[PDB]
RNA sequence: GGGGGGAUGUCCGGGUCGCCCUGGGCACCUCUCCCGGCAGCCUUCGCGGGCAGCCGUAGUCCCGGUUCAUACGUCGCCGCAAUCGCGAGGGGACCAACGGGUAACCGUUCCUCCAAGCGGUCGCCGGCGAGCACCACCCCAGCCCCGCGCCGCCCCCA
């Protein structure tokens, strides 16, 4: 193996504007209720700043970057909101789960609802009036009759209705008397009192029944100088009835809710406040601004109404510019995202208890192709394809020729406003593809000369694409769900290969066997978008799996006589428990004339399938999860890929590295202990204390610890029927590792992302605040 | 400067600099070097960019000018220095002759 | 401290002797028990042992070891016997290296303390209710409030009369004032030398700084002004008790140590004089 | 973009214009992205970029 | 002239010696940014081995841990980079081979 | 730093209200080709003569005059003149 | 760093020629104790001592990749005393350096004179005026900034 390291390809990240939990919370049950607290999709949704809305699962701490889709060009997102209905009970007592809507603000007058399951926008509506600048749900007392609330710039509270699957706007419950006063933070006290953060220093209390002012709340002048206007940047309520508000002083606000009037002011932090953060419980206060800093809060014991900061710390690198908090299934989080990319999660019962975990602040598709005969390494973004050429090995050299040995070979953009959402290349690189949400499109190579192969029969774009690597077949997931493939002819001619392509045919996915009522709750049909698509390396056989955990595949028959059937064992290839997130074909053939599927789910499950038999390979069934060695197990790293070797496989996470002997059978972070979704438990130096030692029996030799809360037979069989592996984090930012050609030897680029502040926006300062 | 050396923070005062800003400091040392009523605190730093600044004198040449234009005057800061002393011994043994 | 015996409020000494170096124990005396010098063992801890103080009476005493803190509550009640002194102790771990600490007794009984503690990283945790906290086998998940302000060691911390603001001072010659009902900090801010020692008057008006180069000043309250001023010789001294920044490993760790002796001259015409 | 429009004088001749967002998204204002820029940028100045450079 | 000479050999020497020392630890594996070419870089600076400690507030030292020790090797790395695995690495035995390109 | 040593002398004089006030300060009273560690210093019980050696070797004599440059005497606003001390003597010392 | 070893790879006499070795070159892993600190735990008040000690190097499940900064009390005007500076503009040297041009030479930076004028610091047993107010509310014009439409020019194809 020899590895080349890379860091020359900019991949730009992107400001978080927005973190969103599909729940707040759950209503907590015993480990008996567990079965019905089961089915329960929770997730995540998370907006940058180049328009681009993801959602990732949380999984318990595992949070797998399930979906990534990008907006255009000159589009952006501020605002996220979820819709979630309470649960509906079935005439047998079977559980519906609240469909839960996804609602976006793309800068405009506009409200977008997203559709997840075909993975685009469903709905926009917009209504005759400034450009929003928050918005969000009424809450729940009414059952089937909810509402949006959106404000804006000229201030006029405009009023959406969201039922029926239907998103239009109704109606302006009042604007704001004075022309100069924007509308900036959003939330709702009651079912029917809306309080809303104002530009010039007010907060301003409504009544939505009537559009009713029921009172003011006012914020001096910055006597930290000039700008004479207080800058309300957020509003949050507490469960009992107080508002608290994050302002442009950074400090925040403590308001009695039942008069509406401060009892409190905190000087918190230097610049401004940018979010803030409860406890589902109502108990702690999180406040997250661009001092790169965020602080919590509790209340004073004693004096009613009085709270106090606990703490402060820097997690982030840039500015916390959204945040959303969950607690529920035993994992109380806040999510904080600002504008270095990476995502920071928090415990909240555990707070100063657990370490944070800093998320991946890289997609979590690899993004990075290569075509290995050619030693084509390829990356895309926003309009862009980046192909560079490497034109030598790595012996030659074993300083100043490794410029001229790497080469910005090409770059090609894209046509119209979209966003490539996938590419696909053949594997001597004459073929390109990039997949758009609107369409798909093919340019033949000629080492350069790129013309573009046109296609029939799209125009509905594909969310995946795959090209055969003998060069014949084009396949792609199609709106997330719908597979669908074309044959590609390579007709020779005096000038050169050319390429058409045929009809696109459909092939039907397996009619899983779902109940009715998982079916309607929870996020619908959505988990049947699919993720991941192999051929075989052959391209006789296809495979593709989704974000449930199921897996259909497609034989190749020859008689064009070439058609694609289904594995009859596809039947007997069984579900998943988790979603897959690595699935590849192995390169080196089999003896049977079967071949042998590796998979790993995001619980790092790996396994490989006989799948012409339907079943797993018996190394699978001899090397089992418990076998498997524990800097594997412990990672906290979803898996990112593999690349092959001869008996080997190399695996990599995001900052995790691996290699293993699969011909080979085999033999720090804790397990048993339950914490929250977040982070290892603290060790050396945390605020809360660790040894709490009892003392009785006044000699001090008597002491007590006081705690502070609130197949054995198939191993027979598996061993009757009868190492080599390795790791190490020592490539941190590891976004792309793609083999190339020029237990075999192989060389392989190594791409990262380091961030740095060139990468990310600056920081500005005015006379006071300056840091050291 | 004087402050600067006193409470030891020269050289966190100019490690963070950039291209424009060492221009101009530069700038003001090769000016004021030939004073030697500051001469020493001067050239403290002036050592400390050479120690901060001297790597990048290729990648942009006129700061390398500018280096140069440091020497351009020192070499003539030597004989000053140094026909000070050439007179700096001219003036003494007539005193001796005085007796 | 002065406690009711059987009828009678008398004064109790609490000594805090070493068993071995790491360890000590506390023992209580009377009048009559210190003319015998048998006394009254309460409680020994093996962590390095710094200190000791206790309420007004004696309901609570807390012992101060170098990372971990004893909390000691008397058993019974209105104290009827003299030999029922017993103390229900707990340890637990500051999360700093403990330089100093304070306490306000919450009250005509003692229903409460709230503790500041200050420690030579610069930092101060305060404990809001230890006794609600601890008399509660299971306790609740505590947590101090963190407040750091200085970059040297932390050096005297107590409470302002009502215990509104969290006065101190230490190393960098800045009285210190946490505001506690705010986010806002109040300092008087540039002394003469290092905040060795602070002080409460009985009523909120007068503080009493004891300042590192021999100094005492009496000032009193948004006055801020000497009201009060005595200083002394301001010599260089080998320290007893040797410094409270000597416990980290600073860059330079400072050594009580005299390297030459001090330049002074009396002055003729005035002999009673002498600069120093 | 969008064909301007011919007046012959009195009357405005237009094509009508919708085919930006097909189904994508919403295109951002500009001008409202940098007024919240601004408000936060109220009267602060900025940091020297990068390192040594041009 | 031969104070002026005086200068340039005491530095060509005091560098020669910390280059001596940075290759080897570079041969060693440590990874450090020396010269490649066969002409002096312009300045006369060498990439000294991580100091193990680590300087906090106020005034005190703790160690320097391994995860801020991986990312200040992590930005002397470069852009690009051929850095080769061994059979003896793979086995746990002996180091890598690294090539950055010359900056 | 044995290079970078700084070395000042001060001359002040006293008011009866205990106040000490400059009259001069001389930056280099021991110079050769770097400066000198000043050695001692010492009073004459007489007179207002202060004399000092350093590692120049020479011991160098200081008397307080009258600043008057060219005739007109330098007074202090109030009408006292301006005193200010000088290197009255200096003798070199042999060496052995 | 030394003193030393076991082992990796290497050339020159080489050896029946192989295990490698002696003679020269050696770089490394390892072990060894003597260098510098760091901890704990007993000892003695301390001075000191003892005890089993780690580290002098590299990439982590997450993760300290952190936590940290020094006051109000009053401002404005202009006058005195000591002290320094910038210089508009008008003059000299052509020293040096740079970049072009062989060179001549040019240009740029610099050195220096004279100076209109101008500030800045401390001490004013100077004077003089004024304290919310450099604010609230509102409105009209204005500099900047940014957004789009209309023209003006230049485009090309035509």
């Amino acid at each position: 193996m020899d590895i080349h390291r890379c860091r020359f390809v900019r991949y730009p990240a992107s400001a978080i504007n927005a973190v969103a939990f599909t729940h707040s919370a759950l209503p907590v049950v015993s480990s008996s209720k567990k079965y019905l607290q089961k089915n329960i999709q929770v997730r995540l949704a998370i907006g940058r700043a180049n328009g681009d809305i993801e959602i990732w699962n949380p999984l318990n701490g595992g949070w797998y970057q399930e979906v990534i889709i990008p907006g255009g060009k000159d589009r952006s997102v501020d605002g996220l909101v979820w819709v979630t209905d309470p649960d509906e009970e079935m005439a047998d007592g079977k559980i519906i789960h609240g469909k839960s809507r996804l609602f976006s603000i793309g800068y405009t007058t506009t409200i977008t609802e997203w559709d997840l399951e075909k993975a685009r926008a469903k709905k926009h509506a917009s209504g005759q009036h400034g450009e929003i600048w928050c918005f969000g749900v009424q809450p729940l007392p009414a059952a089937q009759n909810r509402k949006l609330v959106a404000g804006t710039v000229d201030g006029n509270l405009v009023l959406y209705s969201i039922e029926d699957g239907d998103l239009k706007f109704q109606k302006t419950l009042t604007r704001t008397p004075s022309k100069k006063t924007k509308f900036v933070s959003i939330a709702f006290q009651s079912h029917n009192i809306v309080i809303v953060g104002c530009s010039n220093s007010t907060i301003c209390a409504y009544d939505v029944r009537t559009g009713t002012m029921l009172r003011q709340m006012t914020l001096g002048t910055d006597l930290t100088g000039g700008s004479k206007n207080i800058i309300v940047w957020a509003v949050k309520c507490l469960p009992n009835g107080d508002i608290v508000s994050g302002d442009s002083t950074g400090q925040v606000c403590i308001w009695d809710g039942k008069t509406y009037t401060q009892a409190q002011r905190i000087q918190s932090h230097t610049q401004d406040v940018l979010c803030l953060s409860v406890s589902a419980d109502g108990s702690k206060i999180i406040s997250g601004g661009m001092d790169r800093r965020t602080a919590v809060y509790e209340p004073m014991a004693g004096q009613s109404g009085r709270w106090s900061k606990v703490f402060h710390r820097r997690y982030h690198q840039h500015d916390v510019k959204a945040m959303a908090s969950f607690e529920g299934k035993g994992m109380s989080v806040v999510v904080s995202g600002g504008s270095d990319a990476s995502p920071i999660v928090l415990p909240l019962r555990a707070l100063g208890k657990e370490f944070h975990r800093t998320l991946p602040h890289l997609p979590q598709h690899p993004t990075v192709l290569s075509a290995p005969k050619a030693r084509y390494i390829l990356s895309w973004w926003e309009n862009e394809i980046r192909i560079w050429h490497l034109l030598n090995s790595a012996q030659q050299f074993l300083p100043l020729n490794l410029r001229k040995n790497r080469k910005f070979l090409a770059q090609v953009l894209i046509k119209g406003a979209s966003h490539i959402t996938s590419a696909s290349i053949s594997e001597d690189g004459t073929l390109l593809a990039a997949s758009t949400p609107t369409d798909v499109k093919v340019f033949h190579l000629d080492p350069l000369y790129i013309k573009k192969v046109n296609m029939t029969g799209t125009g509905l774009g594909a969310t995946r694409v795959q090209i055969s690597p003998d060069k014949r077949w084009i396949c792609w997931a199609e709106e997330g769900s719908k597979v669908m493939i074309s044959r590609v002819h390579a007709t020779e001619s005096a000038d050169g290969i050319s390429y058409t392509v045929s009809v696109p045919h459909k092939l039907h996915r397996l009619r899983r066997q779902i109940p009715k009522h998982i079916l309607l709750g929870g996020l619908g049909s959505y988990d049947r978008n699919v993720s991941q698509i192999a051929f075989s390396a052959d391209s006789r056989m296809l495979s593709v799996a989704d974000l449930a955990g199921y897996i259909d595949t497609w034989v190749l028959r020859g008689p064009a006589g070439e058609r694609w059937a289904r594995n009859p064992k596809a039947a007997m290839i069984p579900k998943l428990s988790a979603a897959p997130v690595v699935l590849s074909f192995s390169p080196t053939p089999r003896d049977d004339g079967d071949y042998d599927l590796l998979v790993v789910t995001t619980l790092k499950q790996l396994l490989i399938f006989n799948p012409l038999r339907g079943m797993l390979s018996e190394w699978s069934r001899r090397n089992t999860y418990p076998k498997l060695p524990e800097p594997f197990r412990d990672t906290r790293d979803q898996v990112k890929g593999i690349v092959w070797q001869g008996q080997r496989a190399w695996f990599y996470g995001v900052a995790s590295l691996f290699m293993f002997d699969l011909s080979q059978d085999f033999s720090k972070r804790k397990r048993g202990a339950h914490e929250s979704g977040a982070g290892s438990k603290i060790e050396k130096h945390s605020l809360v204390p660790q040894r709490i030692r009892a003392a009785s029996a006044p000699d001090g030799t008597k002491w007590e610890d006081i705690e502070m809360v609130d197949g054995s037979e198939l191993q027979r069989l598996r061993e009757e029927n009868r190492a080599k592996w390795w790791h190490t984090y020592q490539f941190r930012p590891i976004m792309g590792i793609v083999p190339i050609e020029g237990i075999p030897p192989l060389e392989v680029a190594l791409i990262e992302r380091p961030l740095s502040e060139d990468d990310l926006p600056e920081r500005y300062f005015a006379e006071g605040e300056w840091e050291r | 400067l004087t402050a600067l050396r006193h409470r030891s923070a020269l050289r966190e005062a100019l490690q963070g600099r950039d291209e424009l800003s060492v221009i101009n400091i530069l700038r003001w040392a090769g000016k004021y070097v030939a004073d030697p009523r500051y001469r020493s605190i001067c050239v403290d730093v002036a050592f400390h960019l050479i120690d901060l600044y001297a790597e990048h004198v290729g990648g942009s040449a006129e700061l390398a000018t500018q280096f140069q234009q440091l020497l351009a005057k020192v070499n003539r800061e030597v004989e000053k220095a140094e026909l000070a002393i050439v007179t700096g011994g001219m003036v003494e043994s007539l005193m001796m002759s005085v007796e | 401290d002065a406690i009711e015996v059987a009828g009678k409020v008398d004064d109790v000494l609490l000594t805090l002797n070493r068993l071995t170096k790491s360890s000590a124990q506390i023992i209580a005396y009377n009048s009559k028990m210190l003319a015998t010098k048998t006394g009254k063992l309460l409680h020994t801890y093996d962590e390095s042992p710094q200190s000791l103080r206790s309420v007004a009476g004696g309901r609570a005493i807390v012992a101060a070891a170098k990372e971990a803190l004893h909390i000691g509550i008397l058993k019974t009640k209105k104290l009827a016997s003299w030999e029922e002194l017993a103390y229900r102790f707990v340890s637990f771990d500051v999360p700093d290296i403990i330089s100093t600490f304070d306490i306000r007794p919450i009250i005509a009984e003692l229903q409460d303390i709230d503790v500041a503690v200050g420690g030579a990283r610069g930092a101060i945790y305060v404990y809001s209710n230890l006794l609600a906290h601890l008399h509660t086998l299971r306790v609740g998940t505590i947590q101090p409030r963190k407040y750091h302000w200085h970059r040297r060691a932390v050096h005297s911390v107590k409470w302002s009369g009502d215990g509104n603001y969290l006065i101190s001072g230490g190393y960098e010659t800045v009285l210190v004032l946490w505001q506690l009902d705010t986010g806002r900090v109040d300092f008087l801010p540039h002394l003469s030398a290092a905040i060795e020692n602070i002080v409460v008057s009985p009523k909120g008006s007068a503080y009493a700084l004891h300042l590192d180069d021999n100094s005492a000043m009496v000032l009193s309250t948004a006055e801020m002004k000497p009201s009060m001023y005595v200083s002394g010789i301001q010599s260089l001294v080998l320290g007893d008790r040797p410094s409270k920044d000597a416990l980290v490993r600073r860059v330079w760790r400072p050594i009580d140590e005299i390297a030459s002796p001090l330049v002074a001259t009396i002055s003729p015409q005035n002999p009673s004089h002498m600069f120093l | 973009k969008n064909p301007k429009d011919k007046r012959v004088g009195s009357t405005a001749y237009r094509v009508v214009s919708n085919g930006g967002d097909p189904r994508l998204a919403p295109k951002a204002k500009k001008q409202s992205l940098n007024l919240k820029q601004a408000l936060l940028r109220r009267d602060r100045v900025a940091k020297p970029r990068g390192g040594f450079f041009v | 002239e031969a104070v002026r000479l005086k200068g340039v050999i005491a530095e060509a020497a005091n560098y020669a010696k910390r280059a001596r020392r940075a290759l080897a630890d570079s041969a060693k594996g440590k990874a450090m940014t020396v010269h490649m070419s066969a002409e002096l870089p312009l300045g006369l600076k060498t990439d000294n081995k991580i100091s193990t400690e680590r300087v906090r507030s106020g005034g005190e030292i703790v160690a320097r841990s391994s995860r801020q020790i991986g990312h200040f090797i992590s930005k002397r790395r470069g852009i690009y980079s051929i850095h080769r695995i061994s059979e003896e690495m793979l086995l746990g035995a002996a180091g890598p081979t690294v090539v950055q390109e010359a900056r | 730093c044995k290079e970078r040593r700084e070395i000042y002398l001060k001359f002040w004089e006293v008011g009866a209200d205990q106040s000490l006030e400059l009259v001069t300060r001389i930056n280099d009273a021991h110079y050769t080709k770097q400066t000198e560690s000043i050695f001692d210093l010492a009073s004459d019980p007489t007179s207002a003569r202060f004399a000092t050696i350093g590692n120049d070797g020479m011991v160098r004599f200081w008397s307080p005059k009258l600043r008057k440059r060219d005739g007109l005497m330098a007074t202090r606003p109030d009408g006292q003149p301006l005193r200010s001390w000088s290197c009255s003597r200096v003798v070199p010392l042999p060496v052995h």
